[PDB]
């Protein structure tokens, strides 16, 4: 009855309700329609408000009354949500019943800052050899995994997440990791493919998954990441740590412009509303490192991105790589070659530096990634040498054979001390000379051979946490 | 139910501009998506409501011509979206974008009709079960495998082998299929729809006598407005839906170009009061392609093994049209135009033809390895073919492919109208021995193009005789 | 002074749309550029006035979030632009885009504050005196020389070595610098700002105890709105200003990306009521980049030796962003992405790295000649590397470079976190003998990459031993 606290829709279409009244609406407080539907107020104007509707229009129509929910767009969060799947507004969908939470959390928070943060230390294990060893991911940071269609971005992240297994039930609480998987755009079957699959490895038991799958109106595919950020922020603000994956921010880019153009906010580049930066800066900047003096907690984020034929410098990618610290590039161009994960060095970095890689990798991996940084020339030459520096062949013999050790691949992660097992053997050229081909069986058998008799050598990394003078010899004996 | 308020469900047309008719009701505003009936007509003109402009005026999208329409004509409110008759009583018949019968065989007597706009199946409805389904085609069946309920996607750059392939998949798959089938022809030629009709008669599939028909034909093409090409894909989907759900069966659905579902918006967007985007397009293409494709799926009640087709405007995969689509198709096949020169047919490319069903568990460890190995050799092959050696081969480094490229160039059935070459196929059967040889080296030496327009290794020596070289 | 008229300097917010808040005052319209105080707040929200729309309504640009703002909230008129406290009493502290303390160490007690919008130094204020200043870096110090008050510009294509370099210039230059220093971090990571903080503690530069601090840290980054990234560069400049002028000293200023001063407009332009331009941008980018950079200069009262950084959107120097900027920087360094593959680091390129201080009078006749000669050999080198010979070298025409390319690839200090390589530097000292040899032929023959990730000729033979070749 009063346009003070309510208002009748003046127009609607394409999910942009030009509501009348709502004089007291705040600038972002989500609201309520007559068909019982949310939408938040985005364009507060002199004679209307322009609300963006969550979900398909149909029921929304000229006159529908709108009500106030005086609370900036906030979403549920807490421990309860662990082990479930919800849309991207909080509410569950895995039919597993309700998760009546009692600790909300808004999504428009501003990233901490200089003083709350400290230093990326206490790395996080993907379990993916090639990843960690080469590209080690530290905790509290943003690692960008760009990569074209069919290339492994979701699997790697899915392995990286599967790796926390043994951790989420063992001793050292601090040596754990909770997981938040954000699905943006994807077919809701691909999502059920993961929920079920992660459930197979019990992995879902310590994970939270959120979906903004195609059907869902553009705002949802938008608000989704900002919903997952908050999920983990529960941990990053409670000592506990977390791993969030924003599967396709790219698709969220495709999905953001939509919403803004319909509010008549002048487009700029490829329709992208200008604040396509503040779109993805604002978000990533929220996964930070927490200082003891503030909590010690953390949140690591790997934003997924869609590579258009190989271009990593497209607007949005620049927009995203220009932020994130460390970007793992996945190239479809390689893959089938067997070169999987297929990471391009020279166009992908860890950025945070050797702080992530523990002394172990700082011992072995120290040569691995930049041996290949300029090797991208020689491995891009040898194909035609003949009369050069006769023995320059070593820096070459060292890409091929190793490469076949550098090609992790399976639905299984090889813990840090196993990763300290097989690759090390190469960096310390012993397998070396031997024509590659069978190398695959070393990395395979060296373990079934290790967990069958060598149960102490791995134990010297849970004691000394590096390579022993001793086990150097020991390993060096089973390898030779 | 379709029944309005105790106040006039009639509006009077206030604006006409090609495919957009604005209408103004006084006593009963019709929701978005509602099918409207234009009075004063000599036919059936339905205008789908699209927006609620205010000033008690809606905004519709014309389902057929807006010819002769007049500023004041009465428009009726049905009170429900465009609903087409769904049922077994639509099999063997041809419907149009509204359910009107266009195969001329009179009324489509049916128990009910379903709205063409229905809520897509929820999360707790989906099904992880990915049981395989064989086509017996080279790249298409082997390389990028297919599956039950899985979506097929053929990316063609305008006349590269997208629709030919589909008739073909009808050949091996449709006929032998148990369960019902559908074919929504969206956008594309009327010529084909006709032939496709009569071919489906010649081969019984559609029988005009008994009641032994399995396919259902929904059409809405080129000679029509975009409001029509916008929804024909929906209708031919609303069909396949009813069969899977309310009649628990594993259906098949054939969409001849499913992104016409978007040319549509690209022809109605701006003229609706919207701000353009990528290429001009629409700030909705994502949700569009989305909301639609998320219906053609399986569920706890039945499965829909579908086959679509997606066009490549200006030959640019860089179009957010073929592009955006990818994320939906459970197997890729980007037929290349630079490939048709090479004659390689289908023009499926040894790069951009993915699948979310190509793991050793379902395809084969042996098979998926040489696939990796076929595209492997192929990758450095794509480079070598020009890089290093500079076109002319020979050079040095003897360190197969040209062979395998001819292997997966199965000229098959639907391509007979060109050179008598026929149904080159057979379900995996003797791929073994054959293709593996090429790669490891075995049997690989036969004078190059001597093994070109054929597949099975058995025809290397069964042709060497045809074209012999010795003395 | 900041005092309004005898009529209300309070307006009421009439429109909010993201970063743009329109406000309406009745008894005292606030000029463009005035800092406005939003009442009803739980923090400090300042809206910088931008236009005088008429109907007695202004148009502001939000300096922080516009969350929860309400159509009617009172907005106060300060009566003067955003003014930050300037003084020695800001050294060792961290300020934000308004002067608020963000390093948490409490109030910034200062004698006065200066407006962040000040008239740039006039013509009869400028100074022709270009006294040299050494950095001891290969390309950067030698090739494209630097200077006192001179502007440095690092053009990076997103992760090519723009910010790493700056920390480095801090290393050799900042620490050893006599006089005060500043660091405005505009746009870029908060991660870095943090580390940069603590590193400046670890190395005393910023000491939290005594009062032996020389740098001043002004920040406004990524997790903030564009109104903020628009002016943080200004503030960290308003700082360096006060030191040079009112306190006669030769300051240094470090802007981590200064064109963020333009992403800003690119995020506020159109939403302000403007017609787009180049790439969408703004019809102001020129005057923008202009009006701002024309403050960071020397004068008859003091000097500001600054170091900026300019990003290359979509890797296109063809962007009117890196482009337009060039005309300001007293030495260029376009780090190339196709160079990082080559590992060459810094990625400074043997072409696009100019300077308006590279004449024999100040750099050297000997030095500027072999520089001409280094890029000379390099030019026909860029051609030969592909042209004529076609990739593979050898060919014919023996008529050094690959050598010199390794010379100027000094891996230095700030790149230790990658492969232990350390502070490769030293101020000109032994460039003599060394680099000249390469070009005339002398000492030039050492087995190619055998002299790669190092610089001094003395390490050709001090490595030949490392990797030997003979018998
Ligand atoms: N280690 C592995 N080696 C070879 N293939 C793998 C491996 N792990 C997963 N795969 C297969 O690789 C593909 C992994 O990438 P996936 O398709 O899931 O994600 P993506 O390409 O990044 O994004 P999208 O799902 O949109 O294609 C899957 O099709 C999967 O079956
Ligand atoms: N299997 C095939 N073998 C040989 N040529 C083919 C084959 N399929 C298509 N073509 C060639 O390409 C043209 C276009 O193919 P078509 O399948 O009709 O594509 P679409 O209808 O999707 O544009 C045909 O006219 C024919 O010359
Ligand atoms: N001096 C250097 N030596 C070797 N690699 C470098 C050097 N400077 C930068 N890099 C490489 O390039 C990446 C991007 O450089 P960075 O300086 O952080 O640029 P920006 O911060 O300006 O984007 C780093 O992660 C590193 O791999
Ligand atoms: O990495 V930089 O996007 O800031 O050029
Ligand atoms: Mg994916
Ligand atoms: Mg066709
Ligand atoms: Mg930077």
């Amino acid at each position: 009855v009063d346009l003070e606290e309510t208002g009748r829709v003046l127009s609607i279409g394409d999910g942009i309700a030009r509501v009348h009244g709502l004089r007291n609406v705040q600038a972002e407080e989500m609201v309520e329609f007559s068909s019982g539907l949310k939408g938040m107020s985005l364009n507060l104007e002199p004679d209307n408000v322009g609300v963006v509707v969550f979900g398909n229009d149909k029921l929304i129509k000229e006159g529908d009354i709108v009500k106030r929910t005086g609370a900036i767009v906030d979403v549920p969060v807490g421990d309860e949500l662990l082990g479930r799947v919800v849309d991207a507004l909080g509410n569950a969908i895995d039919g597993k019943g309700p998760v009546g939470s009692k600790i909300r959390r808004r999504v428009g928070l501003k990233a901490p800052g200089i003083i709350p943060r400290i230093s990326v230390r206490e790395p996080m294990q993907t379990g993916i050899k090639a990843v960690d060893s080469l590209v080690p991911i530290g905790r509290g940071q943003r690692e960008l995994i760009i990569g074209d269609r069919q290339t492994g971005k979701t699997s790697i992240a899915i392995d990286t997440i599967i790796n926390q297994k043994r951790f989420n039930d063992g001793t050292d609480e601090k040596k754990k990791l909770y997981c938040i998987y954000v699905a943006i755009g994807q077919k809701r079957s691909t999502v059920a493919q993961l929920v079920k699959r992660l459930t197979d490895a019990d992995a879902m038991k310590y994970t939270i998954v959120v979906s903004a799958t195609a059907s869902d109106a553009a705002p949802l595919q938008y608000l989704a990441p900002y919903s997952g950020c908050s999920m983990g922020e529960y941990f990053r603000d409670n000592g506990k740590h977390a791993l969030i994956i924003y599967d396709d921010l790219s698709k969220q880019a495709v999905a953001y412009r939509q919403m803004s153009l319909l509010l008549r906010r002048p487009p700029g580049r490829e329709a992208y509303p200008g604040d396509v930066f503040y779109l993805h800066s604002r978000l990533l900047e929220r996964a930070a490192k927490m200082n003891d003096s503030f909590g010690g907690g953390s949140l690591t984020a790997l934003p997924v991105i869609e590579t258009q034929a190989g271009d990593v410098s497209a607007y949005i990618p620049t927009n995203v790589i220009s932020i994130t610290d460390g970007q793992i590039f996945l190239e479809t161009e390689l893959f089938y070659k067997g070169i999987r994960p297929a990471i391009n060095v020279g166009l992908s970095v860890s950025r945070v530096g050797s702080a992530a890689q523990t002394r172990a990798m700082k011992q072995v991996a120290g040569t691995m990634k930049l041996e290949l940084a300029q090797y991208r020339e020689v491995a891009a030459f040898a194909q035609f040498g003949s009369d050069l520096d006769a023995a320059t062949q070593q820096l070459l013999s060292r890409g091929v054979r190793l490469t076949e050790l550098l090609k992790q691949g399976q639905y299984s992660p090889m813990a840090i001390e196993e990763q300290v097992a097989v690759i090390y053997a190469g960096v310390r050229g012993y397998l070396d000379k031997l024509e590659p081909s069978k190398i695959t069986k070393f990395e395979s058998a060296f373990l079934s051979h290790v967990v069958s008799q060598h149960q102490s050598l791995l134990g010297n990394i849970r004691s000394d946490g590096k390579i022993s003078e001793q086990s150097d010899a020991k390993l060096k004996e089973i390898v030779t | 139910s379709a029944a309005p308020k105790a106040g006039t469900a009639t509006g009077q047309i206030v604006a006409v501009i090609g495919a957009v008719v604005d209408v103004q009701f006084d006593e009963g505003l019709p929701p978005i998506l509602n099918a409207l009936e234009v009075q004063g007509r000599e036919s059936r003109l339905v205008l789908e409501v699209a927006q609620h402009l205010g000033e008690s005026t809606v905004r519709t999208i014309a389902m057929d011509g807006t010819e002769g329409l007049v500023r004041g004509q009465k428009v009726l409110d049905s009170g429900a979206p465009i609903k087409i008759p769904v049922g077994p009583e639509t099999l063997g018949r041809i419907m149009n974008v509204i359910g009107e019968p266009i195969d001329e065989r009179g009324p489509i007597k049916t128990k009910q009709f379903a709205p063409i706009h229905a809520e897509a199946p929820e999360f707790i409805e989906m099904s992880v079960e990915q049981e395989i389904l064989v086509t017996g085609i080279k790249v298409v069946d082997l390389l990028a495998p297919y599956a039950k309920g899985g979506k097929i996607g053929l990316f063609g750059g305008a006349g590269v082998g997208k629709t030919v392939l589909i008739m073909e998949l009808i050949n091996n798959v449709a006929k032998a299929h148990g369960g019902y089938s559908v074919f929504a022809g969206v956008g594309e030629r009327t010529r084909e729809g006709n032939d496709l009709y009569h071919e489906m008669i010649e081969s019984g599939v559609i029988n005009l006598k008994d009641a032994t028909s399995k396919v259902a034909l929904v059409y809405g093409q080129m000679n029509e407005p975009p409001g029509a090409r916008a929804r024909v894909a929906l209708t031919g989907l609303t069909v396949a839906e009813y069969f899977r759900d309310q009649e628990g069966q594993d259906v098949l659905l054939f969409i001849d170009n499913i992104f016409r579902f978007t040319q549509a918006g690209s022809e109605v967007s701006a003229l609706l009061g919207r701000i353009p985007s990528a290429v001009g397009y629409q700030p909705t293409l994502a949700t569009d392609m989305g909301t639609m494709q998320e219906r053609i799926t399986t569920t706890k009640k039945g499965s829909i093994t579908s086959v679509q087709a997606i066009y490549v405007p200006a030959d640019d995969l860089t179009d957010p049209a073929p592009a955006t689509t990818f994320a939906h198709l459970d197997a890729t096949t980007v037929l290349s135009r630079a490939i048709a020169e090479l004659g390689i047919y289908p023009a499926v490319d040894p790069l951009d033809s993915t699948s979310r069903i190509m793991d050793p568990n379902i395809v084969g460890s042996e098979h998926y390895d040489v696939a990796r190995g076929v595209q492997k050799i192929l990758q450095d092959y794509k480079s070598l073919q020009d890089i290093i050696a500079i076109l002319g081969m020979d050079e040095l480094s003897e360190e197969r492919a040209r062979k395998i490229q001819r292997f997966l160039s199965q000229p098959f059935q639907v391509a007979e109208v060109f050179t008598g070459h026929m149904g080159k196929l057979v379900p995996l059967k003797e791929t073994i021995k054959g293709f593996q040889q090429i790669l490891a080296g075995d049997y690989d030496h036969l004078p190059e193009q001597a093994f070109y327009m054929v597949g099975p290794i058995e025809e290397a020596v069964a042709k060497a005789d045809k074209l012999a070289e010795e003395h």
